[PDB]
């Protein structure tokens, strides 16, 4: 009762201890997971995190500490979401992203609004027919559910379906849509949650018109804030030639400040830190040192893996909470049907529309991995548990259905997308001349200059080299760059593993959990050297 | 509108396709020479990345000449139009189209045949195999590939992949799809 | 009143926004600071952070948001302190630290207990004489103040006094004491804060005996937890040859888990994460890839510089708070005198005791930089604002005196230690033969093998190479290491100044907490090693 | 106790200092030969780091011999004992001590004089300057340093740094402090 020499005090170190245990156990499970290529080529890593979150939630339930864990909006929206989005936006291949900006936008904004509106309205129409039965629910609740339920993550299944089907435009669609619909879903989530605050009778026609105007203003203002802060981040790294240690700190602090500045102006915070990473990419990591750029990209997978791990551990903690488990036969089995049917015909319709104005069509196999690439994961789940439990009467049913859909998509669709794609796409001279045909086409598609946004790429490169590089790149770097530009201005299965791959078939990967540098860019540099050695034959 | 009409008959394009490709041509004509040279094609950023890019560029120009005008651009660029079945099923007059399957096959062939001999020797095939296979491979394996290729294709006894043998060995490959392009309007 | 298209919502993004602004503004001020060597060689960077914290606190006071900022114990002790201590312990030169373990311990444990006890008791004796006057204060409050006030940071002034006096043993004393007395101060802080909870009458003799026992149990148990977790961290990186991306995550998560495990067992959490970094150093960064080891050490200066920045921003905010300002003439001007006099004679006495059993004496110039190396800063200040405002009646006076002492030490002593040392230590053949004499001595001091803990270094190296490396290093790494050991076993005026090799004793080691400072004199070691090995090939063996 | 007494008289150490240095010697004697060789010294981890380490090791051994026993170890190791003033002010008999200032000077000298000529030529000084100056320096600068050193020290005309000139040029340096060691007890 006096002075205690030592006191076991677990309640003290209990939040940080459990969070750090989550991250550590996920990292150990990643040690086990990536051990064998026979696993990482079959199981999406999101499935590992979801199963591990289930197991750790089972431990939490055994310890009877379910009520100790709550995901709060100020934590997800300020600390758990920014790292994920910044990681996605900082590893975005800029040339592919901007050469396919319209396609990504159509799959990510119209595709999300299509999925959200159709799922919400179809569930509401089912509800009006009495199939669900005696749910105290309204139209805005259904639209909120549909909006959060459109937060697909098809890039989570990228590393596994690209064992059997590689297409670098489909990669950027999957990766762009994964990232830009987090923004669009959160925009729709905020709009319909503001509507839920007002109520199904307080929302007038002008309120809905302001909702539409808010969608566009929020999205575009967030993008603009992100571009401004990417300019500022590119600029500040210009002046860190001497103090090179603070450069990784700048990339994360200024991206975070873009996120919070948009969240301060009520703009799209996700789009701000998305484009603070997409746009800072060229000049950051040109001004940053080599040693300080590995820190920036090891820390981005460090922050995003940890953030996604925490949300997936919370998914497990809720997936074992027996007080949120509300199972409505119709609701669950029609959410599964609607989000899958409407995703399929949404992709089919958008791909048909895009293919009318494309030089390389999106073949039905590309549309298949988009339709089967629901993979609803962290963002989707988090947006459901962050719902207001009293403003949305049937929130527990939403959480249960979202957990069920997260598991169904990530585990059933995430695991069977590789067998399915490999099923749907089912001799030496044949292969050699086929590769020659592919290389001819990627030259004709290139000569005609209708693949990228070539006119705007040319216009940007002129503006980048003459104006932007003068303010965002160091003087000596400008001199070296112009010297380099001046000196370059004068200028059966064995066979399969030997041939060059066509530019269209580079195996790009984004993992959020490991660094996956495109190992086919080595081909580009090898051939460039071979042609330049051939360009020295003229002796010019 | 007449100028965009001789090109339409000779090639098969549409007026808007020809207009867009002409805009691309005059953009490619940095120097404004009314025509286009080897280095104007070489100036394209990602043709130097193409393993077969130089053969493509050379194929754009006629043998002997060292320049191409817009009509030649369109002629060598029209082999990559897709064929529509209902078109050839409607007015059957002749196998003229520059985008016919044999014409795409002949384009790739003339890439293989740097001599334009109409026959691909072992040396020509080995040269193109070298040009389009990673440097790490041993030239012994590459020669094995070349001679096995000729042997499995030259079902004649001449040890040469001549043109008729090319089509026969490619009878299984969908040339019509993997060398066809939706040129924009 | 309906649906708003856009709403300016600053109260929402207000804590993270201001914290990120703090870090960003400090980083920009570091861009300015390190621009000219004429500044970084004169001003300790801690002084930059303190002045910048003052300026940003002036902005906060202008905006009238002083009451919005509070440093809470769960934030300092769980998020702000671990990065600083882990950074210090992970860049500790292990050979110097362990070859001088006893000297560092004497300067860091006895030196802290001496400083704490003497300052606390001297302030209490002054208070009993009525000079301070009408302070509602007791003995335990004074001892708590003395304990927190012994949290010196002499490594903060290292980069500037080593422009004029380099000595790699004094570097490890300054760097070891900076790090190990954070532990000892926090141990004393916790002990005397538990006593303050009980009160000046509830503390009995057995309570004080348990206090002493708690000091030792806490310190040693924290060290042991740290060693266990450094074993675990070294072990887990053995298995990350394939998944190399999670290695920097392991170094920080497992070090943090050691910190919290000691904080869970009520042990010294600082000593746990100190020794989780000191001990993991060899095998971590042997198993980690080169690319993943730069992340570990760029992120450690990233987390430590940010945490110290954030504590110094709180110092600035508290320094402009006009409701915490309590100025007792006697208390302030005697805290300044006592912490300076007792530090001076504490170093003089300890150095005299150590010099009785040393092969290289600590010259009076070394004792000078230790005595003038108070530089009380982040830890000292934070421990004061974390005091219980009602259990310690005169807490505002403690905070005011600690702020005044932080400023006096860091700005006055931190800036005038370079002129002072350079004042106190105030021809071609002279210099050449002097360097030859130095090189002869560092060989005789080496041959006789009384400098390091050579017997224990030998014993450890035997145990490390035969047993520990078998479990903490990868098999192929063990095979490569033994092959390398086998192939090396067969081979068992101012211009002149800038040209000569420097003696091993005079390597310019630096630790900054704000920048990476690799010892650039280790290049000399490798150059000479190659020259002698090329001379060892002359035998053709 | 007699064995630790002849060493005490010859060198000047204490019994405990001799005992500790004997323990260090027998630890250095991996191989247990009763004596100690060049490679036993070379086996010390941070003598190979010393720019002058090899000269030190050679100085430990007598000229001609290739081994040293404990008595020789202590003889060559006693030059680095400090001198106490009250000791030499008490019993003034002779300048015998192996730790006298001239003896430390002579030790460093014999390092410079690899020939043991008693005089340092330009070649010997240049050799030691090379051995203890970074490789980046030009040998022209190094020769300038060597010859300037001899010229500023050899106040005689022989272009050699002979021993008496060494002491004269070092008359300003506290040899007594920067080459003295508190050997532990
Ligand atoms: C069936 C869908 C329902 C009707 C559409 C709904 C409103 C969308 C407005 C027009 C949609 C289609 C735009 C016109 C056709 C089109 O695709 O040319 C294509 C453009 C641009 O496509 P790209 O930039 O990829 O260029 C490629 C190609 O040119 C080629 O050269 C290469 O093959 C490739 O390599 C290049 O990259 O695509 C785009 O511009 C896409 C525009 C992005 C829209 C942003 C969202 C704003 C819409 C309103 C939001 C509310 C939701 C509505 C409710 C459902
Ligand atoms: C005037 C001081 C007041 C009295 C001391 C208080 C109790 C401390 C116990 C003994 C202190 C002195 C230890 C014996 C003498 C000593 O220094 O040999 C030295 C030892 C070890 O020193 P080193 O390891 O550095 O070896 C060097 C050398 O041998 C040499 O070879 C090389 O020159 C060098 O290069 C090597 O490194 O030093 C040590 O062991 C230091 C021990 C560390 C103490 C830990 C703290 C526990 C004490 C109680 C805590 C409560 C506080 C008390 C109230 C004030």
């Amino acid at each position: 009762g006096g002075f205690q020499v030592v006191t076991f005090e677990w309640a003290h170190v209990q939040d940080p201890y459990v969070i750090a245990l989550w991250i550590l156990v996920a990292s150990l499970a990643k040690i086990g997971f990536h051990l064998s290529h026979k696993v990482t080529s079959v199981v999406p890593e999101s499935a590992l995190l979801i199963v591990l979150g289930l197991v750790l939630g089972g431990i939490v339930w055994a310890a009877d500490h379910i009520a100790s864990f709550t995901l709060t909006p100020t934590v997800f929206f300020f600390y758990l979401l920014p790292p994920i989005v910044l990681d996605a936006g900082y590893f975005m291949p800029n040339r592919l992203f901007f050469g396919n900006l319209g396609t990504i936008l159509l799959y990510a904004v119209v595709g999300t609004v299509w999925n959200a509106a159709t799922t919400g309205l179809s569930l509401y129409g089912v509800f009006l027919s009495g199939l669900m039965g005696d749910l105290q629910i309204g139209l805005l609740d259904f639209l909120l559910f549909g909006s959060l339920m459109a937060a697909v993550d098809p890039v989570a299944v990228l590393a596994v379906f690209e064992e059997v089907h590689v297409n670098e435009v489909l990669f950027i669609i999957v990766f762009g849509e994964s990232l830009l619909n987090d923004a669009v879903t959160v925009v729709l989530y905020n709009v319909f949650e503001s509507f839920v605050a007002l109520g199904g009778d307080n929302v007038t026609g002008v309120d809905c018109v302001k909702g539409i105007v808010s969608f566009f203003v929020v999205s575009l203002g967030g993008t603009l804030v992100g571009v401004v802060f990417a300019f500022l981040l590119s600029l500040v790294t210009r002046f860190t030639k001497h103090v090179r240690i603070i450069e990784p700190g700048f990339v994360f602090i200024i991206s975070y400040l873009s996120y919070l500045t948009s969240e301060m102006l009520s703009l799209s915070a996700i789009l701000a830190i998305t484009f603070c990473g997409i746009c800072c990419q060229k000049y950051v990591k040109a001004n940053i040192s080599e040693q300080s750029a590995t820190t920036v990209r090891y820390t981005m997978k460090m922050l995003a893996s940890s953030a996604e791990t925490i949300i997936f551990m919370f998914l497990g903690i809720s997936a074992v909470n027996p007080f949120i488990w509300t199972w409505n036969t119709a609701f669950v089995l029609l959410t599964l049907v609607f989000i899958s049917v409407y995703r399929a015909i949404g992709v089919v319709l958008q791909t048909w529309l895009l293919n009318r104005y494309r030089m390389v069509q999106l073949e039905p196999i590309d549309q298949v991995v988009l339709s089967y690439g629901g993979l609803r994961g962290a963002v989707a789940f988090a947006l459901v548990v962050l719902l207001d439990g009293d403003k949305v009467k049937e929130k527990n049913l939403f959480v249960s259905t979202t957990i069920i859909v997260v598991f169904f998509t990530v585990i059933f669709q995430g695991l069977t997308i590789k067998p399915l794609v490999q099923w749907l796409k089912v001799r030496l001279n044949e292969k050699l001349h086929g590769r020659a045909f592919d290389h001819i086409l990627s030259a004709i598609e290139d000569i005609s200059g209708q693949i990228g946004h070539n006119y705007l790429r040319d216009k940007w490169s002129h503006f980048d080299r003459k104006f932007l590089s003068r303010v965002l790149m160091r003087r000596s770097a400008q001199k070296s760059r112009d010297r380099i530009l001046n000196v370059f201005h004068e200028l059966h299965h064995t066979l399969q593993q030997y041939l060059y791959k066509p530019r269209q078939e580079y195996k790009h990967l984004y993992s959020r959990h490991e660094l996956t540098p495109t190992e086919d860019e080595k081909q580009d540099r090898e051939i460039f050297h071979r042609t330049m050695r051939k360009r020295l034959e003229s002796f010019k | 509108d007449e100028e965009l009409e001789e090109i339409k008959k000779e090639t098969g394009f549409s007026h808007s396709q020809i207009t867009r490709l002409y805009s691309r041509f005059t953009s490619l004509d940095k120097g404004e020479n009314g025509t286009l040279s080897r280095e104007d094609f070489q100036r394209i950023p990602e043709l130097a990345i193409n393993p077969l890019g130089d053969r493509i560029i050379n194929a754009f120009f006629p043998e002997g000449e060292d320049q191409v005008n817009f009509r030649g651009f369109m002629r060598t660029l029209a082999h990559f139009r897709p064929i529509e079945d209902n078109e050839k099923s409607k007015d059957v007059n002749g196998p003229e189209p520059l985008n016919s399957r044999s014409n795409k096959l002949h384009f790739a062939f003339r890439l293989y045949d740097l001599d334009k001999d109409e026959k691909i020797s072992r040396d020509e095939l080995l040269q193109v195999l070298r040009m389009m296979v990673g440097v790490n491979i041993s030239d012994e394996q590459l020669g094995s590939i070349a001679d096995r290729t000729i042997q499995e294709a030259d079902q004649d006894g001449d040890s040469i992949a001549s043109f008729t043998e090319f089509v026969k060995v490619l009878e299984k490959v969908d040339v019509e799809q993997k060398m066809s392009i939706r040129f924009l309007h």
